[PDB]
């Protein structure tokens, strides 16, 4: 891949992740 | 011709039977989280789909259809095997419950990712690190980073729903954000270095790998704990004589269905056999039987368990 998209895909993980439910 | 699909089917079935018979073999540990009256619904359902697949096996060996046979016995083998895990996992909660009964614990188990991701992190870190990389070697650490941070993340999910325990839980989905955090962070002063390689970029994106290597190590580590290990529970003899009813007919019910379908293999093949169509009609009669009274003895022990 090419650094653009991998900076879009960890970044849109983050998002992702960050709303996952811990219970 | 087409009977090896339906061949094999059966025999991937009757692995998987065996498998799950483990289950039964002396259960001294929850399998999964759920409640008793959880349980008794999964019981029921699978019941129900094993019902449907028993006639649809036996259907259609007799009239032929080598597609819908294996897809009955595909269906028959995945309900076998949720009911065999709600019943051992009855079983254990109905064994334990017993005053004189010690509790016991499922280990988590370790992804093999994890040890995979690790390794691979520290060596794109690493690499990320050595004062004189170039532009391509940064877009290479970043393509592993992401991919193995990705992959990470994934498995933190997985195990976090398969375990019970809400403390391990817990850390596996922290672990994940720690990870993606981090990771984002890093990715952002890679594309900063990108084109820009000052001694005080390098020192950046140097920096950014010291909380991603934090999230990583933590996790391994967590993953070892010894707190989140098995241990095998002390089931009182009230404890197992409780158990007995669920046990039994739960293992009736994998005997039979065993026997049932290594006839329906040959039925398949040839099924102008009456000898095997009486022998695979006696099997599914005690199928039945076995379910009726291991959901009889669930029904009437649930009140003990509100």
């Amino acid at each position: 891949p090419e650094l653009d998209d991998i900076l879009y895909h960890v970044k849109g993980m983050q998002r992702i992740v960050n709303q996952w439910s811990e219970k | 011709p087409f009977t090896k699909h339906g061949q094999k089917e059966c025999d991937n079935a009757l692995r998987q039977l065996e498998t799950v018979r483990e289950l039964l073999e002396n259960p001294v540990q929850p399998i999964n989280d759920m409640s008793y009256f959880g349980c008794l619904d999964s019981v029921m359902e699978n019941s129900k789909v094993l019902g449907e697949a028993m006639t649809g096996i036996s259907q259609n060996a007799k009239n032929g259809n080598l597609p819908e046979f294996g897809d009955a016995i595909a269906t028959a083998s995945k309900a076998l095997c949720g009911f065999t895990e709600a019943a051992a996992q009855a079983a254990y909660l109905v064994g334990v419950s017993d005053p004189n009964s010690q509790a016991g614990q499922q280990g988590l188990v370790e992804p093999t990712q994890f040890a995979r991701a690790n390794q691979a992190i520290q060596m794109a870190c690493q690499s990320l690190g050595e004062p004189g990389c170039t532009q391509a070697q940064v877009l290479s650490a970043a393509t592993i980073v992401a991919k193995h941070t990705s992959a990470l993340c994934n498995s933190c999910r997985l195990a976090s729903a398969r375990t019970a325990n809400p403390t391990a839980k817990r850390q596996f989905v922290q672990s994940a954000k720690e990870v993606a955090n981090s990771t984002a962070n890093l990715v952002k002063t890679i594309k900063a270095l990108d084109g820009d390689f000052t001694e005080e970029n390098r020192a950046q994106c140097r920096a950014a790998t010291a909380p991603l290597l934090e999230a990583v190590d933590n996790l391994s580590a967590f993953a070892s704990n010894p707190e989140f290990s098995s241990v095998p529970a002390q089931i009182s003899p009230e404890g197992r004589a409780a158990m007995e009813p669920i046990v039994i007919s739960a293992k009736t019910m994998l005997e039979s269905a065993g026997g049932l379908i290594q006839t329906a293999r040959a039925l398949a093949v040839n099924p102008r056999d009456p000898p095997r169509w009486s022998v695979l009609a006696g099997h599914s009669r005690t199928v039945s039987d076995s379910i009726k009274k291991l959901i009889t003895s669930m029904r009437d022990k649930a009140p003990g368990q509100l």
